[PDB]
């Protein structure tokens, strides 16, 4: 048996985390664990590893539980056992040094970065004025400080950086503006055919010389900092950057959805054409209105029309009800983007489309409509 | 006269609502 | 603020060590639990000053009066729990679902050291019964 002793004052210093089998390997690999938070007494703990983010949560309970650990008795622990009955001899002794009435539960989360004195950038050079007419005073020169003070790891942090459009002017971090970062890449584009340089194997020196070379530099706001947001948000690098073209051309052909098909329909080949009009010239792509797929639908099966999917039903049977009443027929993955957030008991896709819809054959290719 | 010692039963066991977790109490 | 978490210590020790069974972490820690309040008396010092040795019930480790409340006998998975003289609770040793780390959150220094990582705890879910 083992002798059960308790001292006369726990230390709530220990606690209790639960260690989910991603944590545990890797706490055993051989400091890649780090927990972080805005403040002292306000904002949630969260714990990082370089790529993940967990939240921790406490919850109370209502048993015992004693935390305990071997030692070495001073002296023998001596006393008279006056029962038999199912208990040996003592062969060692613990101690508990912590008593615990709560646990500390570690659940999986979506690193954000937190945005709060960091500026738009839109952006006329002179940006002196946005820095001073802002929230704080304080300034967030680097990308550093912005992940330090960030509820994410290191690796989301960059990501998200990347894919908002992060940038820098001045020493001062700053986000591009949806218009400005879509006229930065044309402009970006338009000089990088126009030098002939290698859209697989871009890097931040050439293609910035590419833009301003023939700019007097205190009208141009395309810093090397721009260029390296543009290649980061439309590239992928790895050490040059690979142009990401279909993304490139959804990013074109939404706009062209938007500005040609709002309101109204037109024939998809014609459609194609001015969606192909916005492009710098001899931009190499070739265009398909599959890339829009989210984007649009089809009034007749000869033409196209923009759709916003935040302007549709929140109840799935509503929203199923809508888009059969746009379009008789779908084509099967032309609509799964439409609905998919309402599909929150994370049923099988298709299975979730079959509740609300019905399957129908049609020539070869098979097509769904209302039930 | 000497040491009494003993574990008052609980009926059953309550696990309360989880809670939201700040800096300072972790220290 | 941030700070990361130190297993430093732990990793070694966990190579200077070899088994778990259960029995005991390698490291030399266990998880006792209880349905229910663990009453020991409020003054430890004014006790031990009366303890004879057939008690036994009182010791000094390492500057701390340490009082001796039961024992704990092993024989699955099975396990027994002594309570001082009149009680004996019956329970099991149980397989966490999800393992705990034992962490020390040193506050003088707002660090964190991994202490050790609880793999099975004994818990003691029914009424205690009397002695033998």
């Amino acid at each position: 048996s083992i002798n059960l002793h308790s001292a006369p004052e726990y230390d709530p210093s220990y606690k209790l985390i639960q260690l989910t089998p991603e944590l545990l390997d890797i706490i055993q690999d051989p400091h890649q664990l780090r927990f972080k938070s805005l403040d002292k007494d306000k904002s949630e703990v969260v714990l990082c590893s370089h790529d993940k983010t967990w939240v921790l949560k406490q919850r109370k309970h209502s048993n015992t539980v004693l935390l305990m650990r071997e030692f070495v008795p001073e002296q023998p622990i001596t006393f008279d056992e006056t029962l038999l009955f199912g208990l040996s001899k003592p062969y060692m002794d613990v101690v508990g040094f912590a008593k615990t009435e709560s646990e500390f539960e570690t659940r999986e989360t979506h690193g954000e970065l937190n945005l709060n004195s960091v500026p738009i950038y839109n952006g006329e050079l002179d940006f002196s004025d946005k820095i001073m007419k802002r929230s704080s005073t304080k300034v967030i020169g680097t990308l550093e400080e912005l992940l330090e003070n960030s509820p994410c790891s290191a690796l989301e942090g960059i990501s998200k950086w990347h894919k908002i459009g992060g940038s820098v002017k001045d020493g001062v971090l700053c986000i591009l503006s949806q218009d400005f970062l879509f006229k930065a890449l044309h402009v970006l584009l338009m000089s990088a055919m126009a030098e002939s340089l290698d859209l697989q194997h871009l890097n931040v020196e050439d293609t910035h010389h590419a833009v301003g070379k023939d700019i007097e530099d205190e009208f141009n706001p395309y810093t090397r900092e721009i260029i390296e947001t543009v290649l980061n948000k439309f590239a992928v690098q790895e050490n040059t950057w690979r142009l990401r073209i279909p993304f490139i051309a959804q990013w074109y052909g939404i706009q062209a959805l938007r500005k040609y098909v709002s309101g109204i329909s037109m024939p998809i080949d014609e459609f194609l054409i001015k969606w192909k009009s916005l492009f710098p010239p001899f931009f190499p792509c070739d265009i398909d209105i599959d890339m829009l797929r989210g984007y649009h639908f089809k009034p007749t099966d000869k033409t196209v029309q923009y759709i916003a999917k935040s302007t549709l039903p929140m109840d799935p049977k509503e929203r199923f009800k809508v888009l059969f009443r746009l379009q008789s027929q779908w084509d099967l993955e032309d609509i799964k983007p439409l609905i998919e957030e309402l599909n929150s008991r994370g049923m099988k896709i298709d299975s979730f489309i079959m509740k609300y819809a019905r399957r129908k054959r049609l020539g070869k290719k098979t097509v769904v409509t209302s039930r | 006269q000497t040491v009494k010692i003993w574990v008052k039963y609980n009926e059953g066991f309550s696990n309360a609502v989880r809670k939201n977790v700040t800096w300072n109490n972790l220290w | 603020p941030s700070v990361d978490i130190d297993a430093s210590q732990w990793q070694k020790l966990t190579q200077s060590r070899e088994k778990q069974t259960t029995v005991i972490t390698p490291l030399g820690m266990m998880m006792l639990e209880i349905q229910g309040e663990l009453e020991l008396p409020k003054d430890f010092a004014s006790l031990a000053r009366r303890d004879s040795p057939n008690e036994g019930r009182f010791s000094e480790q390492d500057g701390e009066t340490l009082i001796r409340f039961g024992s704990l006998q092993i024989d699955g998975e099975r396990a027994t729990l002594f309570v001082g003289k009149k009680q004996r609770l019956l329970g099991k040793v149980t397989k966490l679902d999800v393992p705990m780390g034992i962490m020390h959150f040193n506050s003088k220094d707002n660090k964190v050291e991994l202490v050790d990582v609880m793999k099975y705890k004994v818990i003691f879910k029914d009424r205690p019964l009397p002695i033998m």
